[PDB]
Formats: structure tokens, C-alpha cells, sequence
């Protein structure tokens, strides 16, 4: 056995729960043997992996490095076993999809307009770094026992780059769970950027007042169909170019279809300023729809009630 | 942390190699004939010069933990190369990471059938020694060149397309042969690598109309004496390395 000064034994960590069965790999709770700072524990799973370590392990590892900022999870250290391998994160008491599945949790408009706050300023942050997250849904949102949102499960993501010379990036677009997908991935676009993060925001924002994921596709074209029933549908004239994935055609997307965006939250939501912000999200055309800096600005972050702090619950 | 894979002379001196009786000038060579072993792999295996010298840097840090006389060079390299070809998303097969390793190691030998006993082991050894180099590097896989720093202040001395080849050279060369990586920062190295192809161009760097020179516009740290210094230390080597410095050599 070798000398190994940076890679500590997983045994340091004491198991407390798995949280974790369904959601990618196993994921638990554990609690530091001598301070018992709680922790949570990934595996890194090894289904061949033919080809040694996984590159996409790698990726992520690569990206939690770089990322450092008070909205996004925070890796403390990767652990060895003595045999397996372990990303350790700082512990989240919380998870968005299970806050809002659950009856019990209130909101007020003052708190949601805070975790928005803290998504769309953690997206500006890893954009800014080049990042793209690529996964974003309720479940990957976390927040902390004193309110603070972690945005998490970087697995998917993918540093990215800016055109250049007229080629384009050949990124890959089975990318993003199918209800939070937006529009560019499913037409089949492979050089997209930040805005397929905001279209996810969109959705998640949608859904801090529905408790449910506004649109629940079961194929892509269910997707599309679903989409189009929301947003308007998908024309050359809404959005420029459009036409010219070769899958507009095979597609065969509705065409009567007119935007209800603000028509079918209306309910829910209320508040004028909130549902403006969700329609500047839910935007057809991703050159179209709002960044993370100008949704910071947005009224809806700069009118009563202020934003505020996650008290209780 | 920021001062971890950086050591004093004094801690180089007392390598896991020394410890167990390697000394410094023996040493020294096993660096320069791993990296000799990196460079000849990463050609045929057509990476990168970039990936190439990752993988020169993990195995510099790797025998700042471990000894050469437990992981001898000719077993860590094609494990470091297939990882540094994996960060830095040219991933090249492990198999024929294998292929091309045994090759180079063992020109006239034969492959054997990748069905063989004695080829499964060596797959899963690369493998195993993949992961021992994971462990020892802390998962720091992330490594910052001389080389991005020598093209930005190239550029702002307006150097020639030949001086400016000249310094990227002194920079890989930098890398095989010396164990700066170790000991100085990468803006730093690249003041050095571009101190001496000027030294070897005759080319002078004009003191800007502050009076700042040019390194100063690079690293806040660096001073002349310290560039003579190393310039000096790194001219040396190469001096001792055939036909090296042919290759900038001004025929004419
Ligand atoms: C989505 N995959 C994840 N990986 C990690 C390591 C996660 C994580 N989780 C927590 N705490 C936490 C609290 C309550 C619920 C949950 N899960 C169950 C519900 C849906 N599936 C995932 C969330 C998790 N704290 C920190 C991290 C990190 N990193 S989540």
C-alpha cells in the first residue's frame, strides 16, 4: 500500500442516509467523524468505464473545482476508499422539487422573489465562467438551513466557448431533462449557449407557484406539441431562422397555436411583474429571451414586496 | 492549496527518490527520460503538444510524492499521458495507449494477442497506475502552462514570428529538461523562456517609456537577477542536450 497524502479514506465520514436512490448516482448524508460538519457523499460509479476513470467524471470534477461562489454547491474533496471514489459536498438541508411537492411549505412573494434572486445571480456566475449547466430542474436546486440556494449536480455540465470564425460549436443535444428542455435542443440544435440554462429558470420560476412542472412531455414531440400550447408556436416570424433545422419540417409542428404564457399562469402567479419575468424567460427564440443580468434587473427584483430572506419552514 | 505543488531547493534535495537512494543527477535523468518517453508517445498517439506537456507535469508532481524506485517512468508515463489526453478532451483508447506504449518501449518486440493473460494484466496495470497518479495528485488535474503567458507578452513586445518560436521552444524545453514546473510559477517560467531566446537572438526588449521592463508587465516578483539566474540554469542543460539547440540554431 502507498503513501498518499491528498486523498483521504471515505471512512472519515460517517454514513448516516441514503438520499439519493433515483436521482443519477447513490447520494448520502454523512456526518464528519471528529466535528461532525454533515456532508453529502457521491459515489462515482463504474458500469464500464472500460476506458479507466470516466471522462465525464473528470469534466465535473474539473468544473467544481473552478466554480466558487455562494450560490453553487460546494466540493469539498474527492475520497479514495481502499476500490471507489467519492465526490464529497458540503451539506444542503433542502431540495426545491421536495420543498414544492410539499403541501405543508408556504411561500410568500417576498421569499420566491428571493430564491429567484439567488438562481438567476448563480447562473450569471457559472455563464461568466463559461459554464453551462445543462441540467437545470427543481431537484438540482438546494437550499441551505439558512436559506441560502445552491445550484447542483454539475454532471451534465460543459464549459463552453464563443463562436468562433463562423464554425460552429458541436455540442451535444441529448441535454436536459425533456420537461425542462427548451425549444433550440429539441429542434436539434448542437451550438447553443447560456440561454438553454434561463429557459430552465423559466420553468422553475413557473413552477414556484404551480408546485408542478408547467410542461410534462413524454416524448419530444409531446414536448414540442406542449411547448407550442404555451408559447405560441414555433414560426420563422416569432423566430427568425427557425426554418432551417432539418427537423422544422419533420417536426411537423402545430401552426394554429397562439401565446398563452401570461393567460395560463395568470392564475396562479398574480402578481404583474413576475408573470412579465416568466414570459421574458419562456422565450421561443433564445436570442430573444432574457439573459441572467437583465433578469436581475428586472422590475420584478426591484419592486414591494423587496426581496427577502428564507425565515422558517 | 497555492503554495502545495510548489517546493524549495532544499525540499527537492529530499525527494522519495533520495530517500530511498536515487541521487539528485540520477534523479534528474529519470525526469528528462519519462518526459523523452511522453513526447515520443504523444507524437504517434498524435496528441497535442499541449496534452503532452500535462502529462509532463503530472509526472514531475507524481515523484515529488512517490519514489522511482517503487514507479519506475516507463510505467507511469503512457498512465499519465492516457490521463491528460482524457482532461484534456483529446481522450485517446486505452488500448491503443497500450498499442503505442509497447512500441516505443519495446520496438523490435511483438504485440501480444489481445487475447492473452499477459495483455489483460497489462491493460488492467495501466489502469491500476492511472488511478494510483488520481490519488497522489489530490484529483488536481487542472494545470496552468509557461506557455499561454509566453504568446500574451510575445504579442506586447512585438517579437518575431522566429523570436516568439524561440521562447515557445524554451518553454517545452523548460518543461523535459528542467524542474522549474516544480519551483516557479508558470508567468514566471515564461520570463525566463523569453529572456533567453532573446539573449539567444540578440534581441533586446526596449525599456518601456516608464522605464518598466517588460517582465514587470508580466510578474511583480520577477527581478533581472533572478532571470539571469535561471536563463543561465536553463541554458546549461540544454547546452548538455544533443542536438537540442540545433534546432534554433542560426545556420546562416
Ligand atoms: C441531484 N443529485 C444530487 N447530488 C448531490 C450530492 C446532492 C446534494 N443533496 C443535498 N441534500 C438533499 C436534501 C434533500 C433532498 C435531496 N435529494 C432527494 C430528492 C431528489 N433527489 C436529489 C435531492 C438532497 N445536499 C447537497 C448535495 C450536493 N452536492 S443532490
Amino acid at each position: 500500500s502507498v503513501e498518499c497524502p491528498f486523498c483521504d479514506e471515505v471512512s472519515k465520514y460517517e454514513k448516516l442516509a441514503k438520499i439519493g436512490q433515483g436521482t443519477f448516482g447513490e447520494v448520502f448524508k454523512a456526518r464528519h467523524r471528529k466535528t461532525g460538519q454533515k456532508v453529502a457523499l457521491k459515489k462515482v460509479l463504474m458500469e464500464n468505464e472500460k476506458e479507466g476513470f470516466p471522462i465525464t467524471a473528470l469534466r465535473e470534477i474539473k468544473i467544481l473545482q473552478l466554480l466558487k461562489h455562494e450560490n453553487v454547491v460546494n466540493l469539498i474533496e474527492i475520497c479514495r476508499t481502499k476500490g471507489s471514489i467519492y465526490l464529497v459536498f458540503d451539506f444542503c438541508e433542502h431540495d426545491l422539487a421536495g420543498l414544492l411537492s410539499n403541501v405543508l411549505v408556504k411561500f410568500t412573494l417576498s421569499e420566491i422573489k428571493r430564491v429567484m434572486q439567488m438562481l438567476l445571480n448563480g447562473l450569471y456566475y457559472i455563464h461568466r465562467n463559461k459554464i453551462l449547466h445543462r441540467d437545470m430542474k427543481a431537484a438540482n436546486v438546494l437550499i441551505t438551513r439558512d436559506g441560502v440556494l445552491k445550484l447542483a449536480d454539475f454532471g451534465l455540465a460543459r464549459a463552453f466557448s464563443l463562436a468562433k470564425n463562423s464554425q460552429p460549436n458541436r455540442y451535444t443535444n441529448r441535454v436536459v431533462t425533456l420537461w425542462y428542455r427548451p425549444p433550440e435542443l429539441l429542434l436539434g440544435e448542437r451550438d447553443y449557449g447560456p440561454p438553454i440554462d434561463l429557459w430552465g429558470a423559466g420553468c422553475i420560476m413557473a413552477e414556484m407557484w404551480t408546485r408542478s412542472p408547467i410542461m410534462q412531455g413524454n416524448t419530444e414531440q409531446h414536448q414540442l406539441a406542449l411547448i407550442s400550447q404555451l408559447c405560441g408556436s414555433i414560426t420563422p416570424e416569432v423566430w427568425p431562422n427557425v426554418d432551417n433545422y432539418e427537423l422544422y419540417e419533420k417536426l411537423e409542428l402545430v401552426k394554429g397555436q397562439k401565446r398563452k404564457v401570461k393567460d395560463r399562469l395568470k392564475a396562479y402567479v398574480r402578481d404583474p411583474y413576475a408573470l412579465d419575468l416568466i414570459d421574458k424567460l419562456l422565450v421561443l427564440d433564445p436570442a430573444q429571451r432574457i439573459d441572467s443580468d437583465d433578469a436581475l434587473n428586472h422590475d420584478f427584483f426591484w419592486s414591494d414586496p423587496m426581496p427577502s430572506d428564507l425565515k422558517g419552514m | 492549496n497555492n503554495k502545495r505543488w510548489y517546493f524549495t531547493r532544499e525540499q527537492l534535495e529530499n525527494s522519495p527518490s533520495r530517500r530511498f537512494g536515487v541521487d539528485p543527477d540520477k534523479e534528474l535523468s529519470y525526469r528528462q527520460q519519462a518526459a523523452n518517453l511522453l513526447q515520443d508517445m504523444g507524437q504517434r498517439l498524435n496528441v497535442s503538444q499541449l496534452t503532452i506537456n500535462t502529462a509532463i507535469v503530472y509526472m514531475h508532481r507524481f515523484y515529488m510524492i512517490q519514489s522511482f524506485t517503487r514507479f519506475p517512468g516507463n510505467s507511469v508515463a503512457p498512465a499519465a499521458l492516457f490521463l491528460a489526453a482524457k482532461v484534456e478532451g483529446q481522450p485517446k483508447k486505452l488500448e491503443h495507449v497500450i498499442k503505442v506504449a509497447h512500441t516505443c518501449l519495446h520496438p523490435q518486440e511483438s504485440l501480444p494477442d489481445t487475447r492473452s493473460e499477459a495483455y489483460l494484466q497489462q491493460v488492467q496495470d495501466l489502469v491500476i497506475l492511472e488511478s494510483i497518479i488520481l490519488q497522489t495528485l489530490g484529483f488536481e488535474l487542472t494545470i496552468d502552462h509557461p506557455h499561454t503567458h509566453v504568446v500574451k507578452c510575445t504579442q506586447l513586445v512585438r517579437a518575431s514570428k522566429d523570436l516568439a518560436q524561440t521562447s515557445y521552444f524554451m518553454a517545452t524545453n523548460s518543461l523535459h529538461l528542467t524542474t522549474f514546473s516544480l519551483q516557479y510559477t508558470p508567468p514566471v517560467v515564461a520570463c525566463v523562456c523569453i529572456h533567453l531566446a532573446c539573449k539567444w537572438s540578440n534581441w533586446e526588449i526596449p525599456v518601456s517609456t516608464d522605464g518598466k521592463h517588460w517582465w514587470e508587465y508580466v510578474d511583480a516578483t520577477v527581478t533581472l537577477e533572478l532571470l539571469d539566474e535561471l536563463t543561465h540554469e536553463l541554458l546549461q542543460i540544454l547546452e548538455k542536450t544533443p542536438n537540442r539547440l540545433k534546432r534554433i540554431w542560426n545556420w546562416r
